[PDB]
RNA sequence: GCUGCGGUUAAAAAGCUCGUAGUUGGAUCUAGGUUUACCUUGAAUAAAUCAGAGUGCUCAAUACAAGCGCUUGCUUGAAUAGCAUCAUGGAAUAAUGAAAUUAAUGGUUAAGAGGGACAAACCGGGGGCAUUCGUAUCAUUACGCGAGAGGUGAAAUUCGUGGACCGUAGUGAGACGCCCAACAGCGAAAGCAUUUGCCAAGAAUGUCUUCAUUAAUCAAGAACGAAAGUCAGAGGUUCGAAGGCGAUUAGAUACCGCCCUAGUUCUGACCGUAAACGAUGCCAUCUCGCGAUUCGGAGGGUGCCCUGCCGAGGAGCAUCCGGAAACGAAAGUCUUUCGGUUCCGGGGGUAGUAUGGUUGCAAAG
């Protein structure tokens, strides 16, 4: 349409827009506290982690790198950090 | 490789105006672009514009009043003296009654009318009408 | 004058395409350009299927089929009427003709 | 990635957040992150790998934001700068590997083409670093010595 | 300074025997008078003693090679075949 | 497209000079062999002596024999063919005659249906051919 | 044609890529309530000519005269403007420099620029070297058959009772990888397709990883570059220039058929040309709709489906504008011309010829 509000875009469009083509760029990634059943140590982890993040002393693999976002090991949950 | 942000911005404005859009987004902003748009605003060829900040060059969003026939850039920035200002205006502008020729002088960025009134030359930036 | 947007072939994103030998003339034609047809037919003609069935040595025998992928160059295809010249507008029609 | 010698118009890159401030839940100190970077450097990693590790395991989104200084600048300030910049070293290593493969397979014309491109990139980057005084003025990439230089 | 534009080692023959024959002889003369890296000590010290015999100046090993080259393509292929059959 | 940088004057000027040589007029006027190739040596008129007279088959579809005369210029001794305008004027031209000759009009190109003839006689025996045709004068 | 041309088909985009000189280069520092470059104004700047006041030489070109009182006179006009150097002011634009006893001690940001790193039951007829398999062609062995087989529009040359052709089972050589196979994929282009092993390389995608302008295009220069062709060595199955025959024909130095030589195959060197075509150079950006397709990602459902989902390709049909038109989502955003840059054209021939130079063994470039 001729009249489109470019200044205040629709939030659904902004979410379903490429990260670089938004009115202001914003990454689609996030940091998450992963909780693994067992040693119950919250571990900060990058969503698209490319290395194998390991427990500190718990010495277990928490995530597995992939082509996109890192795949959390089974039995581990995560919570987004603000 | 991008080498003239002003040229790209004026091309985007021209395309949006031809398509009849009410707003147009200009990619990387700059002081030169801001002053060009400000002169166009003072002369009434565009509506208000908003400079979107994104911790980089930024963007602009200009409201179009559907009153601009053409906005173009002259590259390279040739040096215009007061003596040939008349020839350049007669060559580039559609008529003597309207249309403005934007210069960049030491006093700043202005139109050829103000440049002549202040008796200033400088480097040509573009024109609109 | 350029007759066709695709220049008479089916070559996109490609530099060179290996050729085939036409079934009739033997001429070399690019595989994309050569006109292909897949012919599946009964091994026996419709006029003799009944004769072969009545002469069959088995209670119920399924008659096999011949499968042939034929490639024709443009000249031999036109001569055999596998394809025909079309009007300027009808040339752009790409849907296979009714069978 | 971009396009320098290839016709690749990729649009894949990192999108830095607008917020230039450290997150509230980030409790590493500006000096502790420096000592961690320095421990990793002593171990033998380079700035890209150090940043990857910090982002992946320790939650450091941006070292420039947390420590207030870039990783290479930190290592230079404390005197751990490498003789060759990371990208130049990697390019020279790639060229050495291509030459080693070509010495065995001499009909790999594609490898010859890639070697030409890689050496052109090496020369351009070396010119840039000499201009920025980050390499000795008489530095020059020698195909014979490159293996030892990069190993 | 480069003394000969193209004749090289074969310049000893002057203007005799024909350009094509001299060109054909140049390759083999260069090959037979070149030094080769010894596979045992690793130093470029393999030199032809007689047709087919190559001496290493450092480790003093004598090898049976080609007439004008230290090794031949056919010998290399035979060695590769034997090694492959050994592996599998 | 052409270069447009503010510091490309050398490239523009050199390219223009280089491409001027691909122009027929500029090359024709600056080649250097113009004087040697042109029978008149850059002049507009010349003088010569008659040798013989010829009739040239006019080009198709025209059918006629145009009556020209082969002349030898006095300045350089070159042989040319010159046309004798007006009707029955070849009679006033006899072998071994002094003639003034000029261009035909197209600057070294043949004119009309006469093939290969690019000059024309303006005076014979110091007389104007037009006067001879008009009867204002007679053969000396 | 700088203003200001044109290069899909009319003449004209180099086959493609790397690359020095040259040209051109992202944003960002007092907004408000030291050097340069550049612009303004002056200084120094022979006339004659050009532009330009006045004056009836009768007009005018011209010329620079002349015009009033009265005699011993007064006033006259004979103007005005037209690179480099120096100075003044201006501080936008474009370059350029600063720091790696107190004080905020001193590094802009991290480009929907570029490079590099990392990820992947990653993706791919991308490349190279070995290797496995496949029928088929030809030759040949064994056995059976019995007189035709082959080939054509029709024939003939030709092969065949020394038993051909045809069958079934082998053996050997070299070549080639059918079907799958596509408006499918990869590669700078030329090009790339049987299995497996190994070697080096790469795209896109993901990234809150790193450097920080390192970039675009590129005279000279350099790599690669189909087929044919040349040199040397191996191979020589098939096909097959040249050659020889049988046909057809008025002739047939051809089309058709038969037998074939170079070649076609591999290794190592030459040549550097193709309608090397998309007859459209490369980089950046804007302008529409639809539904399909290859790759990767995100979110859901059960390898497949769904998300008017996100990027990157390769296309197709709804298409503003453009174009001489054919037609082009670019060949559009151009008399409203002006983002950067390289090459090329200037009526048709002579002619890509002569000559000179240069590369090549030659052919030739």
């Amino acid at each position: 349409p001729l009249a489109v509000d470019l200044l205040h875009p629709e939030p659904q469009r902004e979410i379903r827009c490429h990260k670089l083509k938004r009115l202001v760029q914003h990454p689609n990634s996030y940091f998450m506290d992963v909780k693994c059943s067992g040693c119950f140590k919250i571990s900060t982890v990058f969503s698209h982690a490319t290395t194998v993040v390991v427990c500190v002393g718990c010495n277990t693999v928490l995530c597995q790198p992939t082509r996109g976002k890192a795949k959390l090991t089974e039995g581990c949950s995560f919570r987004k950090k603000q | 490789v991008r080498m003239n942000v002003l040229a790209d911005a004026l091309n985007a404005i021209n395309n949006a105006e031809k398509r009849g859009k009410r707003q147009v987004l200009i990619r990387p902003a700059s002081k030169v672009i801001v002053r060009f748009l400000t002169v166009m605003m003072k002369h009434g060829y565009i509506g208000e514009f908003e400079i979107v900040d994104d911790h980089r060059a930024g963007k602009i969003v200009v409201n179009l009043t559907g009153r601009l026939n053409k906005a173009s850039v002259i590259s390279p920035r040739l040096n215009i003296r007061l003596n040939d200002l008349e020839k350049y205006t007669n060559t580039l502008l559609p008529s003597r009654q309207f249309g403005y020729l934007i210069l960049t002088t030491s006093a700043g960025i202005m139109d050829h009318e103000e440049a002549r009134r202040k008796h200033l030359g400088g480097k040509i930036l573009g024109f609109f009408f | 004058t350029f007759k066709r947007r695709n220049h008479g072939r089916n070559k996109k994103n490609r530099g060179h395409v290996a050729f085939i030998r036409c079934t009739n003339c033997g001429r070399c034609c690019p595989k994309d350009k050569a006109i292909k047809k897949f012919v599946v037919r009964n091994i026996v003609e419709a006029a003799a299927v009944r004769d072969i069935g009545d002469a069959s040595a088995y209670t119920q025998y399924a008659l096999p089929k011949l499968y042939h992928k034929l490639h024709y160059c443009i000249a031999c295809a036109i001569h055999s009427k596998v394809v025909r010249n079309r009007s300027r507008e009808a040339r752009r029609d790409r849907n296979p003709p009714p069978r | 990635m971009g396009r320098m010698h290839n016709p690749g118009k990729g649009m894949a890159k990192s999108a830095i957040p607008y917020r230039r401030s450290v997150p509230s839940w980030q409790k590493m100190t500006a000096e502790e992150v420096q000592d961690q970077i320095v421990k990793m450097a002593k171990k033998g990693l380079r700035p890209s790998q150090i940043g990857v590790i910090l982002r992946d395991s320790h939650g450091v989104g941006q070292v420039r934001r947390l420590a207030g200084n870039k990783i290479f600048r930190i290592l230079k300030s404390k005197g751990m700068a490498p003789e060759l910049p990371e990208d130049l070293y990697h390019l020279v290593k790639k060229a050495v590997a291509i030459r080693k493969h070509l010495e065995r397979s001499r009909k790999d014309i594609d490898s010859k083409y890639r070697l030409i491109l890689v050496e052109s990139r090496i020369h351009r980057l070396a010119r840039y670093y000499k201009t920025k005084r980050q390499l000795p003025p008489t530095w020059k990439y020698e195909s014979g010595t490159a293996a030892s230089l990069v190993s | 300074a480069k003394r000969t534009k193209k004749v090289g080692i074969v310049g000893k023959y002057g203007t005799r025997y024909g350009a094509s024959l001299r060109k054909m002889a140049k390759k083999l003369e260069v090959a037979q008078h070149s030094r080769y890296t010894c596979s045992f000590c690793g130093k470029e010290a393999m030199k032809r003693k007689a047709t087919g015999i190559w001496n290493c100046a450092k480790c003093h090993k004598v090898v049976a090679g080609g007439a004008y080259v230290y090794g031949t393509v056919t010998a290399a292929t035979v060695r590769s075949t034997i090694r492959r059959l050994r592996d599998l | 497209g052409k270069p447009k940088g503010l510091c490309t004057a050398r490239k523009l000027k050199t390219h223009r000079q280089e491409q001027r040589w691909n122009d027929k007029r500029y090359k024709k006027a600056h080649i250097g062999t113009r004087w040697k190739s042109n029978p008149f040596g850059g002049a507009s008129h010349a003088k010569g002596i008659v040798l013989e007279k010829i009739g040239v088959e006019a080009k198709q579809p025209n059918s006629a024999i145009r009556k020209c005369v082969r002349v030898q210029l006095i300045k350089n001794g070159k042989k040319i063919t010159a046309f004798v305008p007006n009707d029955g004027c070849l009679n006033f031209v006899e072998e071994n005659d002094e003639v003034l000759v000029s261009g035909f009009g197209r600057s070294g190109h043949a004119v009309g249906d006469i093939p290969g003839v690019r000059f024309k006689i303006v005076k014979v025996a110091n007389t104007s051919l037009i006067a001879l045709f008009k009867g204002k004068k007679e053969r000396p």
